[PDB]
């Protein structure tokens, strides 16, 4: 049975409607509320490599959607544009009335390719993909979502900035997935799990202002060597480097 | 049953967004043609962890998932909007779905003030037993 | 609060159309294959402005619009069918969502006929106080 | 909060479910009803020029639909087939299960072109477009609607003729909109706000029976000069004229 | 009104399939990614014709069709999921939609055990009438 | 009013919620249930010729769907792929979330052609086409259904094998409909109403193991002569024959 949150003795209890006592008063449907809470707030790793490993493709299971009325501002959201090698779309278009998650500090937009051995992409831990007040069991194409879960409550009677971070991916969904952070359409950085959003943005600004972008028709991929630090949860918390070149690979120290 | 948060971490503050089924609109702002776009219908707030409600709420949502997923597996509705309305109905059925036996444990009828309406006004008959 | 029609005009007669969740069908007419098309499921009627209900109804629909539009802005349902069912639920929750204190103003329990069942049958004990 | 109509002291009151007294009895969902009332009944101008100025295009606002159970016979309904100059449709096809308003004495079918600077066409005064027991915030293509509003009520315990009038329009939605009443595919009358439906139908019959239609491959546009009268609400209420010709314009007196 | 099966035949056994809004999932089986496909969510059972319920149920479904089809004709919902919830609401409105007159036929309030709480404790006043 | 089944005095009664007495207790929505019962269980003929005559095409009536929570294992289900002579589809694709009936011993898959003089195919006796926990008034293309009806109940407080049988049809929906049972893509048997599913399967096995299939590029149609028996309801209940040939027709005795 779907549990219900209720406040008793200055504490939140899990109860249900059939387990309340007569002193508990429900005088309006306004007292009943649904909330989406982000996995972020439980301490899960939010980097793109870690986050995408929590999702997988599966056939035979029809998608399901449930609404929720209130949500939590997210630091990390995700937006996927994945195709198969043959060019066909891996993810379905967002159904009518399903919009992106409304409050995202960083939108990790991942474009790329993978096998996608399944009709729909599900959350491997059973969580939901939270959109605009609608929670789905599956990922929709090009639609910003936060990973999260839904709670139901009985209440008692009585600026917004968003930054899009773009990635290229190969072998998406497998255990051999490669990620690149996109500086421009020809300059990229090899992505590692330890890179935080603010490190990527300052590494991006450094590459632009130090003039380390590609000045060729070809593709330039930087690698940040293990020397440099990057990383702790987001709610409780770069000037000059060296760049030399070595499909043109390179290294940054 | 109380909630034991067993997560690796807890963000003790809830920076939330939501809407409003009302909101005294300013002038013409309630008209869809003139009103805010989809991005501008939200209100924001900040809730702290008094009585441990925020960390308990994160655990509650976590523990709700299995029952919610199993419910969604069994329904043929593509989008489910009726969970809270059905629980409101089950609230009333639990308390009023059968005969209410007064003074019984499952009957939410208080005859307090009018236990004191008869036993006070018995002193209108035993009071006036004079001839 | 009463309704004050403040419209430029009022059509005092309501020539209405509606359907019927029942209607004793004639023979096979209830079968979709044999029954009326979409254009032929309607009944009609004419209602006049007795007690000013028609002109009041036109003003009521006018004044309902802001709250209805704001409700529709906040919902994610593409088509809303649950407004009246939710108000039926809120009716019951308002009257029976808590403990009903008899003789209180918010408790719709009338002990009238059985105030007169005890005070009548006290004259079975004070009546028979003989030995 | 969505208000509720209730009958008290031989009069309609606006109340709500939380404001009723114990004598008020709601013993069945059959007592709860929703009604659509037409703006017509409030005295608004119903001519095509006046009516279309109450509608406008807007992007960023998702459409919304609410059902209503009973409606009012309409004297004027509207049916729009508007395209952009490049030929693309301005209005979306009617969603599944949304049919035209069921009782219309006159269906003003307007075909034509306009800029349509917005994804959907809304009612500028916040009213609804009433279809078959479904009220929408937006206009659907080629689907007959009446302008109206919805009321919700608690009740106490205890021939059809339709005529289609066809119009051509240019600059639809702007303040420079031109309308023509269609007699046949080559004979038209310059439309003015004062022309009532019955005047248009009798002007149409006069043009046919007086033989004033175009007998050319070209387009013939009549103008009714300010001399002649046409027009008062619809619920409380032409033999021989002169025709001389002057893209062929002409005048009628 | 009782059910008279008037069909040409009756299969007196009901080999049924259905789902389960719960079901203590084994390990990860509640997770959609790991759980059964659409074909594997069903449970089965066999019900026999004790008290004639199966043959009565077949006739009941038969006789329900006209009212159900007429209801579907009148609704604009493409898919109807709210029939049983609305009947739950109409249950409560029938019993609690008005004032409950105690001891009346339409009031489901039993003052039995506490008819015996006053008439027993009248022997605390007529008992102690001593000075 | 939609009737409700309730158990009283060791018997099922048709009642309603407004007709119950105070002793009747409804303490949970779990006590309210909907069931789909198959027409099979009432003794109707289930052969393809008899079953298809209960369905017909009709325009002007919008389709309607209602959900039901529990169903009955079916011995006979049907799956239609009907086109017009010009090749256009007679039946609409299954809407999103409408799957085939989940328990069918025999799925009679009928492919073929007919006039299909109507937008949707309805049940001529007012029954429903039962799918996966959704009952529809119309038939969807290539989607397995059982014919049945729905009941609503108030409860008191306290291996699967499936075989597909394939048919070809001409003149579907008329009173001049011809059916052929498909042995392979070139071997067929003229279908008659008396042929039970098990007779068709054993006639199929006999044709394969006796080597009576077509050994030509052409089409071979067998006819079972009135001599042989086939047929009683399904819940209360072939070795060697002669085959000689006579578009190649033939006879079996
Ligand atoms: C509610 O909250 C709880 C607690 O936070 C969450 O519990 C998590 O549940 C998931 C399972 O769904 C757990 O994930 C599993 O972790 C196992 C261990 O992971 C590592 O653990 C340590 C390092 O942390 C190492 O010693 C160990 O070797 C692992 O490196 C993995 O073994 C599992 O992976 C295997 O199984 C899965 C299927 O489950 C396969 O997909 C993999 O390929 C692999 O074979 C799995 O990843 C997770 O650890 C739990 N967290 C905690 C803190 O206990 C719930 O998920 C949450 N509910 C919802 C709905 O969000
Ligand atoms: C419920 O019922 C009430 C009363 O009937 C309706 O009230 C109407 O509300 C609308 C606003 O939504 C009013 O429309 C506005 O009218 C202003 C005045 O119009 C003329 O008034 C007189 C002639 O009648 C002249 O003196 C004057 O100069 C105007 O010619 C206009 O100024 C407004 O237009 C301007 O603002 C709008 C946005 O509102 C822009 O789109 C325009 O481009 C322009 O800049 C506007 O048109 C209307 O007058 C009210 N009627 C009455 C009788 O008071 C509610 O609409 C109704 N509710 C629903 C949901 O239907
Ligand atoms: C609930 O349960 C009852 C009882 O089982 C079902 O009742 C059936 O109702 C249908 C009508 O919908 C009946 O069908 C009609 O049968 C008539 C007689 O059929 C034959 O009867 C005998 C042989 O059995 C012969 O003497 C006779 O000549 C017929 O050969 C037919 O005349 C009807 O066909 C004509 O009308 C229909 C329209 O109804 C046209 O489509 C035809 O072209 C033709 O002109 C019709 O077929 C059926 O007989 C009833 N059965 C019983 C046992 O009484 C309900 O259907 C069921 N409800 C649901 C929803 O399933
Ligand atoms: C304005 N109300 C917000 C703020 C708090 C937030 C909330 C309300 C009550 C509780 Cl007990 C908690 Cl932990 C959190 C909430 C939840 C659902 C819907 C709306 C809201
Ligand atoms: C048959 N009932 C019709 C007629 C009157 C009309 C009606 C009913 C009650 C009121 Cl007080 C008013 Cl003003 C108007 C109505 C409204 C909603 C649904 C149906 C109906
Ligand atoms: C597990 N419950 C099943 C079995 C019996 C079956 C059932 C239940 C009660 C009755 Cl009186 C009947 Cl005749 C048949 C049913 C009906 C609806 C939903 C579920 C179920
Ligand atoms: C991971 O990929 C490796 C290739 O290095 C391969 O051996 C194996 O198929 C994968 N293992 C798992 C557990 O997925
Ligand atoms: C970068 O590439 C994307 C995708 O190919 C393209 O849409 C975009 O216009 C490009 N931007 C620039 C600045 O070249
Ligand atoms: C990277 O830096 C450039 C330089 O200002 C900026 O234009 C661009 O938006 C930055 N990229 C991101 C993802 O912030
Ligand atoms: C040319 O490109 C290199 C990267 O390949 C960059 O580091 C360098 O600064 C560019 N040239 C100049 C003059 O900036
Ligand atoms: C109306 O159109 C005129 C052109 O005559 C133009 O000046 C202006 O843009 C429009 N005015 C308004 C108020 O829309
Ligand atoms: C008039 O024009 C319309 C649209 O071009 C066309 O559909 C219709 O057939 C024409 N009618 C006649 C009589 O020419
Ligand atoms: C105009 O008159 C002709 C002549 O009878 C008629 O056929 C036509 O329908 C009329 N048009 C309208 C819109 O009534
Ligand atoms: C030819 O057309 C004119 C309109 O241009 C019309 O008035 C006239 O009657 C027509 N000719 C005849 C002989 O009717
Ligand atoms: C049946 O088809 C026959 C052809 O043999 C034809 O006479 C008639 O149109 C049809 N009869 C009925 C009752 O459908
Ligand atoms: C039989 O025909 C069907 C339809 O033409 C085709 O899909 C199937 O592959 C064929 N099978 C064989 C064994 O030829
Ligand atoms: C007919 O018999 C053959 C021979 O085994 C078998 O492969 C085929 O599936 C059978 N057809 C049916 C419909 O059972
Ligand atoms: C060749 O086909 C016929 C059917 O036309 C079949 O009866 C016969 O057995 C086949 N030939 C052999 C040698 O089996």
């Amino acid at each position: 049975s779907i549990p219900l949150g209720v406040i008793h003795n200055s504490a939140l209890q899990v109860s249900d409607v059939d387990k309340l006592v007569c002193r508990d008063k429900l005088s309006s449907t306004n007292q009943l509320r649904s909330v989406g809470l982000n996995l972020e707030g439980n301490g899960v790793a939010t980097d793109v490599p870690s986050a995408t490993k929590r999702w997988g493709f599966r056939s035979g299971v029809p998608p399901k959607v449930v609404n929720y009325e209130a949500g939590e501002w997210a630091e990390n959201c995700y937006n996927l544009e994945i195709k198969k090698p043959d060019g066909s779309e891996c993810l379905p278009a967002a159904p009518d009335g399903i919009r992106g998650f409304p409050r995202c500090r960083y939108v990790h937009k991942v474009s790329g390719t993978g096998p996608c051995a399944g009709d729909f992409a599900f959350h491997k831990e059973g969580a939901f993909f939270l959109y605009d007040r609608l929670a789905s069991t599956v990922i929709y194409r090009g639609t910003t979502f936060a990973e999260g879960v839904v709670a139901f409550l009985i209440l008692p009677q009585a600026g917004y900035y968003s930054t899009t971070i773009r990635y290229q991916a190969t072998g998406f969904g497998t255990n051999e997935t490669e990620y690149l952070f996109e500086v421009d359409n020809l300059t990229y950085v090899q992505l590692e799990s330890r890179f935080t959003p603010q490190f990527l943005l300052q590494l991006n600004e450094t590459i632009y202002t130090s003039g380390k972008r590609s000045n060729t028709t070809g593709k330039l991929i930087w690698k940040v060597n293990p020397e440099i630090d990057t990383t702790w949860a987001f709610w409780e918390t770069s000037e000059e480097l060296s760049f030399t070149v070595v499909x043109x690979x390179x290294x940054x120290x | 049953e109380a909630i034991v948060n067993a997560q690796p971490k807890c963000n003790p503050n809830l920076h939330y967004w939501t809407t409003q089924d009302e909101g005294a609109a300013i002038g013409l702002a309630w008209i869809p043609y003139f009103g805010p776009a989809a991005e501008g219908i939200y209100i924001e707030g900040l809730m702290h962890n008094q009585d441990g409600l925020i960390c308990g709420l994160r655990q509650l949502a976590n523990e709700t998932t299995q029952a919610l997923q199993l419910f969604l597996r069994a329904t043929t509705e593509l989008r489910t909007f009726s969970i809270l309305n059905r629980k409101a109905i089950d609230f009333l059925l639990q308390r009023w779905g059968g005969t209410c036996h007064i003074l019984g444990p499952d009957c939410c009828i208080e005859p307090a003030d009018w236990t004191k309406n008869i036993t006070d006004k018995i002193d209108q008959i035993i009071h006036d037993f004079v001839d």
